[PDB]
């Protein structure tokens, strides 16, 4: 189903942009372990910072996982999945800490959680 | 294709070696900058969508335009928009270039007409 | 494991190509640093000789910058690089200045420290030592006007009588493989050059005001000269460090490649023998 | 026998403290093979300085080896090995060069071997 | 067969000197890619020039190639190639264009090709 004729235009764009930023980060994180993060350029630093947040926002608390997560469980509809990933790709939430995306649901919760974290 | 693809082989071969190391560096020699910039643009011309094969006459025209370096003022993201825009101007000349490239296959004689149309049409519209 | 060692090869291959990128870019920057330094040498020669000749010729020592004085307190200038992949370049200048301050002074109030570069500043911020100046983020190509205000503070504090003795620590560029940790005494000017050939100078400007103008010009020139050699030696040090890092990675890639080929052949002979043993049994 | 119940408390602390420094130096070993020890700072640098001395003080001239090297063989009591490694771990012998712990018996021999070198 | 017990002393020396100059030039290739030819030392330049001319003098116009090019073809005896490279290594012919050594047979042909230009 990941064909431009079947899905919406922004669904196709957001899905292809997620794979490119994470594929770029995958090859670059290996280098950082030997050269150190101080030696890489500003475009690389920006890709690392956004890729970390994207990779964590892919996480979600399941209803069947309450015993393993200590959380109640949440459902996210397709429009909210597309809307949430787009703000991260466009850099809107560069200020939010990378620890505000673990086991969360909708993107509004990440901003509320950052306020609870006093930031 | 033999006349045009010769330049493509050299420009693309010098790019495969250079990007693996010189991609991140801010300031290098102008030769290396031009080799990277040409290699980035030629690797955008080779990208293509499904179920849309290109006739050889259209292929040699776009490759000729890129190899000679007329895309040096065109951003790496705009190269795909330039292919469709240039091929639209050529729709008016399909009657002329289809018969000449399909029958004569002589891109050596055709250099004057390709250079004249590509430079005057885009420089007059883009300025 | 055959799958595990392959990841190490892929890592070493990419990281070697990146240490090679840092070698080529440092090589280009070393040439500009040496070319730029050689361009200011004629200027440095002209400005230093004219101020030296008027400061020592046809007159006695009667100015606080030239005259010997009892030392109440002293200052030190040490210059270092902003990033850490330069090799032993930063550690050796810090070693010499640290051992020297500890050898003749036992309390932090006795001396003042002037430092250039994030690693030098970090070295004085860790442990416990005082700092009067902490400049960082200077451009790759320094101009005479870039460090003018930093040099003005250092010579100004001396001219105002706050410091009685001043020393400079920096690396000197000799060759693409050899760089020397070097030390100089900037003030007081207890020693000066003598050309043995002299010409007349104007007697209208006051002796004190004339010296007060030419002394800072010499200090600015000397500190700028030290930076030119320090940036050239930094690029030379990083070029050698990246060359060795790339060679170590290329050697590791062939040794790992040979081990992978042994594992590949071992896995195939073991697999084919388990297959044939099973077929023979059946 | 390496259990708190069988060995002396002094022996158990010294043996466990030796394996921690040797394991930490085996973790730094894969990165220093490329970059070298010029990048290392503070405790990681000090840990390799002591780990070098410890690795050499485990070497011993045997009586059966006199036929290979002109060095005489040595027998080292348990009280001498525990005292020697304890002082190396504490840092009492940090000033002595690393080449003064090769093929020796007791810790006092390292002091005179360093004095012979004069470095 | 490359040992001096089978090949003559000059055959061994000419082969060793050719490998040493060509190996030294391969080192300078990545330096030449990053920096300009004018910056190299006088001795470094004197080896880069020699190496390019020696590498071109290794080239030869074959007889089977007459269908694809105007070049007729050339057979060079062992004694003539050893004699020829020995003159090049001493710098006797350094005041000659690099194209004089390109796609040629014996050393006298390079001299006549230079005189024709």
């Amino acid at each position: 189903i990941m064909d431009p004729r079947i899905v919406s235009e922004e669904h196709y764009e957001v899905a292809r942009r997620v794979r490119e930023i994470l594929q770029r980060y995958k090859d670059l994180q290996d280098i950082i372990a030997i050269l150190g993060m101080e030696e890489l350029s500003e475009e690389d630093k920006l890709i690392v910072q956004r890729a970390r947040k994207i990779q964590r926002f892919l996480s979600q608390p399941f209803h069947v996982a309450e015993h393993f997560t200590g959380r109640p469980g949440k459902y996210v509809p397709i429009e909210d999945t597309i809307r949430g990933f787009k703000e991260i790709l466009d850099g809107k939430l560069d200020d939010v800490p990378e620890q505000a995306f673990y086991m969360v649901g909708t993107i509004e919760e990440a901003v509320e959680k950052a306020k609870k974290m006093k930031k | 294709m033999k006349q045009v693809a010769g330049k493509l082989r050299l420009d693309l071969a010098q790019y495969r070696e250079l990007q693996a190391f010189a991609q991140f560096a801010s300031d290098l020699d102008e030769a290396t900058r031009a080799q990277l910039e040409r290699g980035q643009r030629m690797t955008e011309i080779l990208k293509q969508p499904q179920y849309s094969p290109m006739p050889v006459e259209k292929q040699v025209v776009i490759i000729y335009a890129g190899t000679n370096g007329y895309l040096d003022d065109i951003p790496v993201e705009k190269v795909k928009e330039f292919e469709d825009g240039f091929l639209e101007y050529i729709e008016s000349k399909h009657p002329d270039i289809l018969e000449e490239i399909r029958e004569k296959k002589a891109l050596d004689d055709e250099l004057e007409e390709k250079l004249k149309k590509a430079i005057k049409e885009f420089k007059a519209t883009f300025k | 494991s055959l799958r595990d060692i392959k990841t190490r090869i892929n890592a070493t291959k990419k990281t070697s190509q990146i240490t090679k990128a840092m070698e080529m870019v440092s090589t280009s920057k070393l040439n500009r640093a040496e070319q730029n330094a050689k361009s200011f040498v004629p200027y440095m020669e002209k400005i230093q000789e004219v101020v030296a000749n008027v400061a020592l010729g046809a007159g006695g020592a009667s100015h606080p910058m030239l005259v010997s004085r009892p030392v109440k307190k002293t200052g030190y200038l040490v210059i270092t690089s902003d990033r850490g992949l330069a090799g032993a370049y930063n550690s050796n200048v810090l070693r010499l200045v640290y051992q020297t301050i500890q050898k003749r002074h036992a309390c932090p109030d006795e001396y003042a420290i002037i430092v250039i570069g994030r690693v030098g500043l970090s070295f004085f911020r860790k442990r416990n030592m005082p700092v009067i100046l902490d400049i960082t983020r200077l451009p790759d190509q320094p101009s005479f006007a870039d460090i003018k205000e930093i040099a003005r503070k250092t010579v100004g504090l001396f001219a105002d009588g706050t410091f009685d003795e001043l020393y400079m620590y920096y690396n000197h560029y000799v060759s693409a493989i050899q760089q020397e940790v070097t030390e100089r005494k900037l003030l007081p000017l207890t020693d000066l050059a003598e050309n043995k050939q002299r010409t007349v100078y104007e007697f209208e400007p006051s002796q004190e005001e004339c010296l007060d103008v030419l002394l800072p010009q010499y200090a600015e020139s000397l500190i700028y000269g030290a930076l030119l050699d320090a940036k050239a030696s930094e690029h030379a040090a990083r070029m050698t460090a990246m060359k060795n890092a790339t060679d170590n990675a290329n050697e590791l890639i062939r040794t790992l490649t040979l081990s992978y080929n042994r594992a590949r052949q071992a896995a195939i002979t073991q697999e084919i023998t388990e297959i044939v043993a099973g077929a023979n049994a059946l």
